[PDB]
């Protein structure tokens, strides 16, 4: 009989049951989307988009609904923190309901096509054998894909007939769904320009319509039909798998580096924003502008939004997690409650000292403080007997500006050392570690988890492409080579051209 | 030891679902006419 | 002439091998002198 | 406005086309001279 | 087909040709180093060119787009 | 519960060794 | 130690105390097991590539072989003709006895050398030491990748068995 | 002038190899 | 008059000492440039400006210590094209900036594509199934995950492996100290496939060689085989009985045996590639949370797992300042973790 | 009418033993990380 | 086989199985579009990589 | 709700073990001649 890894090949010459199987797969995927959204709604806390946004809570499909304009709940909240909004039917709950109903309808259609597999449509009128004209099917489906792609760009993303898409300022403070006009200049190919996303779908959509019409109306060259085995449906499986692993690598890349379609309020900040101190630079720029205008130090730091400070914290860096540290980021460091304010460290002489921040590479990191010129001025020693830079020897204090601890100063060395240990993570926050029984160990964000799954799946699908591409091009020898393979074709000197009996 | 509480069900289903898949296939192979 | 076997293969192999021994020996000498010798 | 890196892009592009063009012209030329007998 | 390698390298003609070309290539490679040209083609420090006489800092490149000028500056500091 | 789980899987493996050796499909020359 | 993490502990301490990575017998060991795995995949794929057709599209090709049959089940001339063109003709084995001797010899010899590496570093004849081997004209040490290995080895050395050493040299 | 693929392949490897070996030989006499 | 494409196809597929094929148009330039780049760099090119390291024969390194090192961390994931905005056409600067690293990695990647395409092309011409090509997907998955995906998840090419013997050893130790890579179950499956593959190689070769039929009079038995012969040269029946009685189980199907020899090392390498994709994101198997909770509360609780984390912490602190020079780490002596005396 | 594309499926005893070994050993390997 | 109303409507769209254009057909044109597509991918890759840097194209969150 | 931590595995095996027993028996019945 068929071995276990070949059971599904019974569909190769049965178009009706292949459609049924594809219907069942589609029902399962849509049901997953609906189920996933319901589970997230049952667990999502909407009360604080500043310090407990979705990406702290392990939300995976919630950001994809928000990306395209579904931002509100039938229960009255919005993911931007509004109250008393009417989202209409197309709330998070409505989207989930729609997918569950779709799943059921697809399931019923699968049953029908499985029972009534022997449709005259699937037979070649000439031979009476099962037959799919795959070249024309490609044209039909490409034309349809072009129309949907165009309409998505021209009506949905523009807001012309639809909600638009999520856009934000460069620091992810004021994101919202907005209509977006196409960008038709070279900045349309900038991955951080959302107008390029709109222009892409308009232009690529029109191209897909034109190419679709071409592939509907023009037959394949005999040379290409033969060489790509266009009568063999497994050729389509090979090149489709290749297209799909290409796409999977691309979405993994744009998720990890960031783009207009992976905004930080939906998926969390990138690792590179920590690497380049992106948020720390903007915080310092605002502080210095406040000071230049006459603000006191307390005022300058108090003018920094908690949300901005929270981005400047390594517990939100997606490169700080672990493969088996499961669940939301809140399960690790806790549910963030409030910024404690900016810690300023000084030695007994009064010089400001700066805690050396932890790089993403390091599970643990020492506590070392330098002056503005990078000279080491204090640390927490390991060996004590020859310590020279201890906080006790150097009289290190810490003062807080902004946040909960604004205006307070600590001098007790263990307390000063505890704050310094928090400062290697960037800005310091107070966390609720009890509600989830958090363990204090960093986890990655949806940005991290999406990237991992899609890079892994992309690589695995490379094998699938190779496998089915081989199966297509070597179909005649799938069960073995010619029982009487002429030694003249495999031994040297007999033929001038390899594998050519006429040479 | 404070282990993950879902570790037990995860391991149990990891063993049982594919093992049962194979047992089904084996037994219905043995029962086919010989 | 292009005729093969005029120069016996065993002499070719012996001479080539000794050349290899010489060049590799020079490299080991260089490990103890000049750059890379730690001195 | 053609930036230096755009000029560099064109240099890379033409360079690649030349390598490929010459490769195929040579291969085609050799294959036309040195034909297989049937 | 082509002649076996064992026929080629045991022939007088092969060794007449290669008793000239092999030593010539060897000596050219020798001179490529012994004249110091290899240093300047590849930009490799000579033993007296890793550091200036008193400098204690390795000339690590820190700027992506002016790294070219950065190396050029590091080299003029050797004086 | 973790120790029980580890020892259970181990014990199943040892049982499988027993069946795979003594209750194998016998090699037959045809 | 007789355990999985204990094995890694043994390996890391061994690297700190013997620089085993820089020992040529361990390098031969790696060539043995990397090469053994490569030739395993190679031999497996070449014989599988040349199975003689004995089954239909829905049967496993393994049923094309009957235990104890007198005829070989694959076409070694076909396999050789493929492999000789992949590299070059003389790089391939056409003699099954030479081929299978090679498959035995390569991993066995390499692992012999692996075992002799451990058994001779057992008496503290250790891996190559190129620490500070490259020196500039004044005498500044110019680091190489060997010096970076040394920095990692030092971290292993100073931390292992953190309460056991009272005197400055770890002499066993 | 009749070249073959084998001749070309041989010399793309052999010619640089001898040149490189002369270079590495000379390096053995460099002093800091 | 057949057309130029078919004339070219003829010449490309002529039976010659080294087969060319359409795949050779990609394979031979890229493989040659990858190999030539490595030999050039390890012979002549420094790593002073990217790493503060000597790395060539010209500088005094030996075969174990030469390398073509990765570019400086400040280059990011720049393609570092010779004509690109960093080297701006200057070959000398390009070498000093690490351009040979991306040169070798990228030409090597396309060379590996060309080689697998060659395996398909030759298999199709001689009429065998392309399992050899399928087996080669494991080397490709390893190369792509380790030399491309891993650095692309990190801050820059700088943390990719550098092309050298000792440089690769450093990469191993970095992965222990920073990733606890030995604890990773995907690496463990990789180890199982490589060691199991080496085991299968040795045991199959030895078994054939010790169940040979006497097919000649020589005491050296290699000559008593003819490639065209119909009969098995060794006794499958005797081999099966021996292993059944020694080990408990034995192969009985020669086709399954050889497919299993493909399956085991190929699957192992694929699993290791998956773990490295995780490490690209620092998604490590670094800790067991239950172990850390117990150890943090109970200072008498110790396992080999906690012992190895102390080793890792030593590795990180002692190697990071010279291994990551762009970080400008200064770790005063007093902060370095050290046990007693050492 | 009966579908002519159906085929019986098979898993012989050796394959059962091989599969159970794979599953049980994978479980023995991954369970520690599931418990964490 | 079973005829249906929708099946009869769709019949012409699945009626030219195996039909081909002679010889090389539109292969040369296809090759042109493939070449253009390759260059396009190279452009967007090098813009994202900052190997190709264009005036007014700031590849950053700040644009 | 503070439910018993063993409730999930208890319910899962309670369903799965006898259910798979029945599926095994059903399928090998179907496959008989
Ligand atoms: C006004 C015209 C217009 C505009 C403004 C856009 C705008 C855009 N296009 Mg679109 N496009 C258009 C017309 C347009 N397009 C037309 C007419 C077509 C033909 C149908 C296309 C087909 C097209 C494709 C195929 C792609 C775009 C993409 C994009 C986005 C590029 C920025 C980016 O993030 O790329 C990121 C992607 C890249 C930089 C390409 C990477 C190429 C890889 C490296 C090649 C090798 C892949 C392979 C699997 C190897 C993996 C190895 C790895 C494991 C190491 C941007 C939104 C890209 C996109 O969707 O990004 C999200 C994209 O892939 N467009
Ligand atoms: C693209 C896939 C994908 C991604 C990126 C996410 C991402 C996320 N999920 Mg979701 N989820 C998914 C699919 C996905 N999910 C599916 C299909 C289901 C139904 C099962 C769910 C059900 C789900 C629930 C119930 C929850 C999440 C949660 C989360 C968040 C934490 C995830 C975590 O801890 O993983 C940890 C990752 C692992 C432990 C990795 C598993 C590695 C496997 C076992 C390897 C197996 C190896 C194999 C056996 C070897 C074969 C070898 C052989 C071939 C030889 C994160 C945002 C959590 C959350 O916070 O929600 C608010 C949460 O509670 N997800
Ligand atoms: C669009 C994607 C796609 C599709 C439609 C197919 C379809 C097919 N494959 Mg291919 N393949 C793919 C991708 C795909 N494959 C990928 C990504 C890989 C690498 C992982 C492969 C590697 C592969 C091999 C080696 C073989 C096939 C074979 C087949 C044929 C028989 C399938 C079968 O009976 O399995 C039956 C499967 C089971 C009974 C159990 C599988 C359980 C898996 C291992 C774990 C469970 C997965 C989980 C339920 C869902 C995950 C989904 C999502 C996360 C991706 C069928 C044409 C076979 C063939 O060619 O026969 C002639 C064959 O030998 N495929
Ligand atoms: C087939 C063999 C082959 C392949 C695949 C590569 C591939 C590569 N080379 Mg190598 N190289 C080769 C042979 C090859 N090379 C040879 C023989 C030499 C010696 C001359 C070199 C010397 C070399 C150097 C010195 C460098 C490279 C570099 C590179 C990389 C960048 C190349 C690039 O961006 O080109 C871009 C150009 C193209 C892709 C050509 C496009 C041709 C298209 C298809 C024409 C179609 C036009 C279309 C119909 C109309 C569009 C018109 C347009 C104006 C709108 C890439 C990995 C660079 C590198 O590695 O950086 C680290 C680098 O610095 N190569
Ligand atoms: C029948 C169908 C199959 C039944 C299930 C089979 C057994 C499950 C085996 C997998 C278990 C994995 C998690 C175990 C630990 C755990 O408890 O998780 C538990 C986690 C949930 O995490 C929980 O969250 C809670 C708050 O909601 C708390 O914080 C808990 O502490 C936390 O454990 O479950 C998941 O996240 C599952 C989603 C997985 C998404 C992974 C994406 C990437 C996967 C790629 C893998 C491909 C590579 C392999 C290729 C070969
Ligand atoms: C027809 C084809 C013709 C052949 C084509 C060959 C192409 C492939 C080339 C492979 C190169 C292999 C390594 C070259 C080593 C070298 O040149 O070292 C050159 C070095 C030079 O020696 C060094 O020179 C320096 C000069 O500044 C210093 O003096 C150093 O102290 C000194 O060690 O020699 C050695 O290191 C001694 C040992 C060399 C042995 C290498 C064995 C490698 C075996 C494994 C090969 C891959 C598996
Ligand atoms: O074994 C013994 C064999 C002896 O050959 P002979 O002296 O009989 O003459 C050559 C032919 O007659 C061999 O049949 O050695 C070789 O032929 C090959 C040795 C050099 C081979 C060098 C070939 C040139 C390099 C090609 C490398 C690339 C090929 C692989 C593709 C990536
Ligand atoms: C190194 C050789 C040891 C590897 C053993 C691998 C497992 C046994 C695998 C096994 O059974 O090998 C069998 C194989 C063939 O056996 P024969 O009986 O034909 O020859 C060995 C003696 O009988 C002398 O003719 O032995 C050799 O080829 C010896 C090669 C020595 C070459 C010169 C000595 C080098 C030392
Ligand atoms: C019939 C009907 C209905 C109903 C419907 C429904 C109710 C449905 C549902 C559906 C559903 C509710 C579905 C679900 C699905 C799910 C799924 C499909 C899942 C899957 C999963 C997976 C595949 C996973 C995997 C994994 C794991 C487990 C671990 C980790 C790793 C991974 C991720 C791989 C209505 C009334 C409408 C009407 C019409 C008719
Ligand atoms: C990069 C580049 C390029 C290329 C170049 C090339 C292609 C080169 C080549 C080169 C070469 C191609 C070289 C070679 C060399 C070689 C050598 C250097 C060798 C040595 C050897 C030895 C030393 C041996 C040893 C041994 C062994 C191994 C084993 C046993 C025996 C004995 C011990 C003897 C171009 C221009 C395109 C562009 C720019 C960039
Ligand atoms: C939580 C674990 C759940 C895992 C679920 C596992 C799903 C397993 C489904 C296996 C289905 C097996 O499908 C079974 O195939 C066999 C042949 O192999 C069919 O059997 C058919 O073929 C055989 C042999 O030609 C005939 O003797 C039989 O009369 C005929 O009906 C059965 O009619 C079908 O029931
Ligand atoms: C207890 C030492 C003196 C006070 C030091 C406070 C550092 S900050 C402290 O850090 C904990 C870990 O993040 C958090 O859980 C908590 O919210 C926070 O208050
Ligand atoms: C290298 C790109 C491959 C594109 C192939 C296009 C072939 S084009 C094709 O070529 C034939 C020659 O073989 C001619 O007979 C024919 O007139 C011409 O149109
Ligand atoms: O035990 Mn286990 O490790 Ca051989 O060194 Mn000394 O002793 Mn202890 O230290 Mn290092
Ligand atoms: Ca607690
Ligand atoms: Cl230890
Ligand atoms: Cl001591
Ligand atoms: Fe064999
Ligand atoms: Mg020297």
């Amino acid at each position: 009989g068929l071995p276990w890894y070949r059971v599904h090949t019974v569909l190769i010459n049965d178009p009706g049951r292949l459609i049924a199987a594809h219907l069942m797969h589609t029902a399962l995927v849509a049901g997953w989307a609906g189920s996933m959204a319901l589970y997230e709604l049952a667990t999502f806390d909407p009360s604080d988009p500043v310090l407990n946004p979705m990406w702290r809570q392990g939300m995976f499909v919630l950001p994809f609904m928000a990306r395209l304009g579904v931002t509100g709940s039938w229960s009255g909240w919005s993911i931007t923190g509004e109250t008393g909004i009417d989202p209409g039917f197309w709330s998070f709950e409505g989207v989930a309901l729609a997918h569950i109903v779709l799943s059921g309808l697809l399931f019923l259609a699968a049953c029908w096509h499985w029972v009534y597999w022997d449709l005259e449509l699937f037979r070649d009128p000439r031979t009476g054998e099962p037959a799919l004209d795959l070249p024309k099917m490609f044209g039909i489906h490409l034309f349809l894909a072009g129309l949907l792609c165009f309409g998505f760009g021209a009506f949905h993303l523009t807001g012309l007939f639809g909600p638009g898409m999520w856009v934000s300022d460069p620091y992810g403070l004021t994101g919202s769904v907005q209509p977006v006009a196409p960008e038709w200049g070279p900045d349309g190919f900038n991955p951080y320009n959302p107008g390029g996303v709109v222009a892409h779908h308009i232009a690529a959509g029109i191209v897909g319509i034109i190419a679709g019409l071409f592939h509907i109306l023009v037959r394949p060259p005999q040379r290409l039909y033969k060489a790509l085995r266009m009568g063999n449906i497994e050729t389509v499986l090979s090149s489709s798998i290749a297209a799909v692993f290409f796409a999977a690598f691309v979405v993994a890349g744009t998720m990890w580096y960031g783009s207009a379609t992976t905004p930080i309020e939906l998926f969390g900040p990138t690792r590179y924003q920590w690497d380049s101190s992106y948020f720390q630079q903007e915080i310092n720029r605002r502080v210095q502008a406040s000071l230049a205008s006459g603000a006191t130090l307390e005022e300058a730091w108090s003018a920094i939004p908690e949300k901005l400070a929270f981005y400047d914290y390594i517990g939100n860096n997606p490169a700080k997690g672990g493969l088996f540290r499961t669940g939301p980021m809140n399960k690790g460091d806790g549910i963030a409650q409030a910024w404690k304010g900016h810690a300023v460290f000084r030695n007994k002489e009064g010089e400001e000292l700066f805690v050396r921040r932890m790089p993403a590479f390091f599970e643990s990191f020492p506590v070392i403080l330098t002056d503005k010129n990078g000279v080491v001025k204090a640390d927490i020693p390991f060996r004590r007997a020859e310590s020279k830079y201890s906080f006790e020897q150097q009289g290190v204090t810490v003062s807080f500006y902004g946040g909960e601890l604004n205006g307070q100063t600590f001098t007790d060395p263990p307390t000063v050392k505890s704050y310094a240990r928090k400062a290697i993570f960037g800005e310091i926050f107070e966390f609720d570690t009890e509600t989830l029984n958090s363990d204090g160990i960093f986890r990655t964000s949806p940005r991290g988890w999406f990237t991992f799954a899609h890079a892994v799946f992309a690589l695995l699908f490379f094998f699938g492409h190779i496998w089915h591409g081989a199966r297509t091009l070597f179909r005649d020898v799938f069960s073995g080579i010619d029982p009487e393979l002429s030694p003249e074709q495999v031994e040297w000197g007999f033929y001038q051209k390899v594998g050519d009996v006429t040479t | 030891m404070e282990v993950n509480q879902l570790g037990l069900i995860a391991t149990a289903l990891f063993v049982l679902v594919p093992s049962v898949f194979l047992i089904i296939l084996y037994v219905q192979t043995e029962s086919q006419q010989k | 002439m292009s005729e093969g076997g005029r120069i016996p293969l065993w002499i070719v192999a012996t001479v080539a091998g000794m050349g290899v021994i010489v060049i590799v020996g020079l490299f080991f000498y260089g490990a103890y002198a000049g750059l890379g010798s730690s001195l | 406005t053609i930036t230096p890196s755009l000029k560099g892009f064109f240099i890379g592009l033409l360079s690649g086309a030349v390598v490929l063009g010459l490769t195929f012209a040579v291969l085609i030329a050799i294959s036309q001279i040195d034909k297989v007998q049937r | 087909g082509e002649r076996p390698f064992s026929d080629i390298i045991t022939s007088v003609r092969y060794w007449v040709i290669h008793s000239i070309t092999i030593p010539a290539l060897f000596i050219a490679g020798w001179l490529f180093v012994s004249t110091g040209l290899a240093y300047d083609v590849f930009g490799t420090p000579r033993p007296d060119s890793y550091y200036a006489q008193e400098q204690r800092s390795i000339p690590l490149v820190t700027d992506r787009f002016e790294a070219k000028q950065q190396v050029e500056t590091f080299l003029e500091q050797l004086k | 519960m973790e120790t029980i789980t580890y020892v259970f899987i181990f014990a199943c493996i040892i049982a499988l060794f027993f069946f795979a050796i003594f209750f194998r499909e016998p090699p037959r020359i045809t | 130690p007789l355990g999985i993490s204990g094995t890694f502990n043994f390996m890391i301490v061994f690297q700190a105390e013997h620089n085993i990575l820089m020992h040529p017998f361990h390098q031969l060991g790696v060539a043995g097991v990397f090469g053994g795995a490569l030739f395993c995949a190679m031999h497996g794929s070449l014989v599988t590539s040349s199975l003689i057709r004995e089954t239909t599209e829905t049967e496993s090709a393994n049923y094309g072989y009957k235990f104890g049959q007198e005829e070989e089940t694959y076409n070694i001339v076909a396999a050789h003709g493929y492999f000789g063109r992949l590299i070059f003709q003389y790089a391939s084995f056409n003699n099954s006895r030479s081929l299978h001797f090679f498959l035995a010899a390569w991993p066995v010899v390499g692992v012999w050398f692996a075992a002799l590496g451990i058994s001779t570093m057992a008496f503290n004849l250790n891996g190559f030491n190129f620490n500070h081997s490259v020196i500039d004209a004044k005498g500044n040490v110019i680091n190489t990748w060997a010096d970076i290995i040394n920095r990692a080895n030092l971290g292993m050395e100073v931390m292992h068995e953190r309460n056991a050493h009272n005197f400055p040299l770890d002499l066993a | 002038p009749i070249f073959t693929v084998r001749w070309v392949a041989v010399h793309t490897l052999a010619v640089p190899t001898i040149f490189f070996l002369g270079a590495i030989a000379a390096m053995q006499f460099i002093q800091r | 008059e057949r057309g130029w494409f078919d004339i070219l196809d003829d010449w490309l597929k002529r039976d010659r000492f080294v087969f060319v094929g359409w795949s050779g148009i990609l394979l031979f330039p890229c493989a040659y440039l990858a190999l030539g780049g490595w030999l050039t760099g390890t012979t002549f090119v420094t790593s002073w400006y990217t790493h503060g390291l000597a790395s060539s024969y010209l500088e005094g390194c030996n075969f174990l210590t030469v390398a073509v090192s990765t570019p400086a961390n400040s280059m990011g994931h720049s393609l570092l094209l010779l004509w690109g905005p960093e080297a701006q056409g200057d070959f000398t600067r390009w070498c000093q900036l690490g351009g040979l690293w991306t040169f070798i990695a990228l030409h090597g990647a396309f060379g590996l594509i060309g080689f697998m395409l060659r395996q398909f092309e030759i298999a199709r011409l001689v009429g065998v199934r392309p399992y050899n090509a399928i087996a080669f997907s494991a080397p490709i998955a390893v190369f792509v995950s380790v030399f491309l995906i891993y650095p692309l998840g990190q801050s820059s090419w700088f943390f990719a492996p550098s092309f050298g013997v000792a440089a690769i050893f450093r990469f191993l130790l970095f992965f222990q100290g920073f990733h606890n890579w030995t604890l990773n179950p995907f690496h463990m499956m990789g180890v199982a496939g490589v060691l199991g593959g080496a085991l299968l190689c040795a045991i199959h070769g030895a078994t054939v060689e010790n169940t040979l039929f006497q097919d000649g009079e020589g005491a050296s038995t290699f000559r008593a085989f003819n490639p065209t012969q119909a009969e098995e040269t060794y006794s499958m029946v005797t081999a099966n009985r021996f292993w059944s009685q020694i080990f408990g189980i034995a192969f009985s199907n020669k086709r399954w045996l050889h497919f299993f020899m493909l399956f085991v090392p190929v699957t192992g390498l694929w699993m290791s590639a998956i773990g490295v994709v995780g490490l690209a994101l620092n998604l490590r198997s670094y800790d067991f949370i239950s172990q850390e909770i117990r150890a943090a509360e109970d200072p008498e609780f110790e396992t080999f797992y906690t012992k190895n984390l102390l080793l890792n912490e030593g590795i990180r602190a002692w190697m990071a300042p010279q291994d990551q020079p762009h970080e400008n780490f200064v770790f005063p002596e007093e902060v370095l973790p050290r046990g007693n005396a050492l | 009418e009966p579908n002519p594309n159906r085929q019986p499926v098979e898993l012989n005893r050796t394959s059962l033993y091989l599969g159970l070994l794979l599953i049980l050993v994978l479980a023995l390997l991954f369970s520690s990380y599931f418990f964490n | 086989a079973r005829r249906t109303w929708l099946g009869d409507i769709l019949r012409p769209l699945n009626s030219e199985y195996g039909k081909v254009a002679p010889g090389w057909g539109t292969t040369p044109l296809m090759a042109v579009f493939m070449g253009l597509f390759l260059v396009f991918l190279l452009i967007i890759l090098e813009i994202y990589n900052s190997t190709l840097i264009l005036d007014g194209v700031n590849v950053s969150w700040k644009a």
